[PDB]
């Protein structure tokens, strides 16, 4: 019995939730998108010199 | 100011993976320490007899070498981290001025600093002995274990902050 | 305010972008596993609790 | 006056990089303040023990070194922002004649 | 109303898969032993009359 | 009527957006549950009634 | 579930929104190729000057 | 009224946040006095003795702690919600002028 | 300035505090737009007197 309890206690504190992991893990890879486009885009923001001859 | 950062932040990079390396290493010695107290339980039944005590010695002696050969071996590329050299905390600088440094400190571990070596398990005094000392070398490790964490949670607010 | 040798959009950018690359990897390597203790990283008083209740 | 507003442009576009540096340093010292308050809270389980206790302030301990850290190192070049030399604000001027004047105040942290 | 920072749904939607799980683990050892009252979260006054019918 | 400035376009797609997504929101959660009454924001008198009819 | 309304609030008050962060995005892209269209162009007013006979 | 209407709209949503808040406390302290209503039922037997009897009542009376402990707790960052300070209905101004306000009143509990 | 368009002093503690703050500000901004159109006029007007005089 007490072997079973204290299994309770120790995979509160080390195991993970996947359902908390999960969401997480699909919420940065969204950020990652975002980020790498918005990146992208402020790479060529100087480009507005060469507008105004040279 | 610029330039100065950019270096200090490589040096604090520097400085995650050895406390990286060294974390690695103590939860190996960790396990097996967990698979003596076993065999020291084991060693205990009414059954037993005196060829059969020698046979769990056996397993027990072995188990302690590694832990030496553990000790000795962790190194970051050409450095022991594991032999004393970083009792005394070394320094790395994450600043762009003198004082701005961060002290990483890893103590000894390997068999004869955590009191292991000589460990027998034939009369009653001699299994109850070595019990204690197994249980006293895993807080030894664990204490170690949350200074490591603790300076590379440190770390990594520097890092942060830096950029 | 147009300038050709600095680019402060870009370093702001870059930061963002590592933070999200970094936690990224770390929410893999412990669905990999299974273990949210992985390294001492994490809940330092959590480990050391683990390991009596291990013994 | 058309002179002497450029300088007066050039006067502000200073203050204002300072105070963009001293804000930047305080969100890193309030993040680390929200670590100690969970380790505060997490330091009151009656499943704990004596050495539990020992290892949470053992990590409690370092983060307040770091305060101290951030707080002597934030500067301008040369010039430390947060240790008080700004507790009296200072001073620029914006405009092309006395008394245009701003003030800007760092309190110690 | 289009957040990538916080996800609510989510959080909702965990809560409510935990208690049909918690509910089915609870069901499963009733059937395994036989006992209705297995622990004290129960009927507490079921217990201690059950001990003196025992007796 | 060629502007730069205002795009009322965008502010009625906008609005329509925002409505569809919280439609969405809230179907995911009765599905979760299994209630329609998870709130106060439906049926005032329904939920005084069931508490009744629980009793 | 106080956890959950609390996330509620928060992110109204710290979060963007998309649909209104995208479109001053393009927004503010249209302005800027149009300033520097107006620009370039008004720079070259003084060469009315040259023609009347330097 | 353009921007006035838009610091409205943020105001409205600050006000649906606390009603979501206090709703949600509310759910729980109904389903522990339901249970409330079964022990009193279930502590009516005549097989029942005087030491049963009491330790029902030990139950019962850990589930009154609970419904006050809701009570003092329930909070909005730092503003408890359930002790009254919401008993004279508090005031949230939804328009662009003067006299456009929503009132919530939540009674102590 | 400030002493001149009735502010200086605004609270916004009490119930009436803010009430009265709001009626204050809305009066100063019809102040600046009505000295506004005055300048706006005058110089209509001297756009006009140019022209006839050139």
């Amino acid at each position: 019995n007490t072997q079973a309890n204290v299994a309770d206690a120790k995979s509160r504190i080390v195991d993970v939730d996947f359902a908390k992991e999960t969401s997480a893990m699909t919420k940065y890879q969204v950020l990652q998108q975002t980020g790498s486009a918005m990146l992208a885009q402020a790479n060529q923001l100087p480009q507005v010199a060469l507008s105004l001859l040279g | 100011q610029v330039r100065g950062l950019e270096v200090g932040m490589r040096n604090a990079n520097d400085a995650i993976s050895i406390a990286q390396i060294a974390e690695g290493a103590m939860q190996e010695q960790t396990n097996m320490l967990q698979r003596m107290r076993d065999l020291t339980i084991q060693s205990e039944n009414g059954a037993n007899s005196t060829a059969d005590l020698v046979s769990i010695k056996a397993e027990m002696d072995q188990l302690a070498t590694e832990i030496d050969s553990i000790g000795n071996s962790t190194a970051f590329g050409n450095t022991k981290l594991l032999t004393g050299t970083f009792s005394a905390g070394k320094v790395f600088q994450v600043g762009h001025q003198e004082g701005e440094d961060i002290k990483v400190t890893v103590k000894a571990s390997n068999k004869t600093s955590l009191s292991v070596g000589a460990l027998n398990n034939a009369t009653s005094a001699n299994r109850a002995s070595s019990l204690a000392k197994i249980d006293a070398a895993i807080k030894t490790i664990d204490s170690q274990r949350a200074d490591l964490g603790a300076v590379q949670n440190r770390l990594a607010h520097n890092i942060s902050n830096s950029a | 305010a147009i300038t050709v040798n600095t680019n402060v959009t870009s370093m702001k950018a870059q930061k963002n972008l590592n933070t999200s690359n970094s936690g990224l990897s770390t929410s893999m390597e412990r669905l990999s596993s299974g273990l949210r203790i992985n390294s001492a990283k994490d809940d330092a008083a959590g480990l050391a609790i683990s390991n009596r209740l291990n013994s």
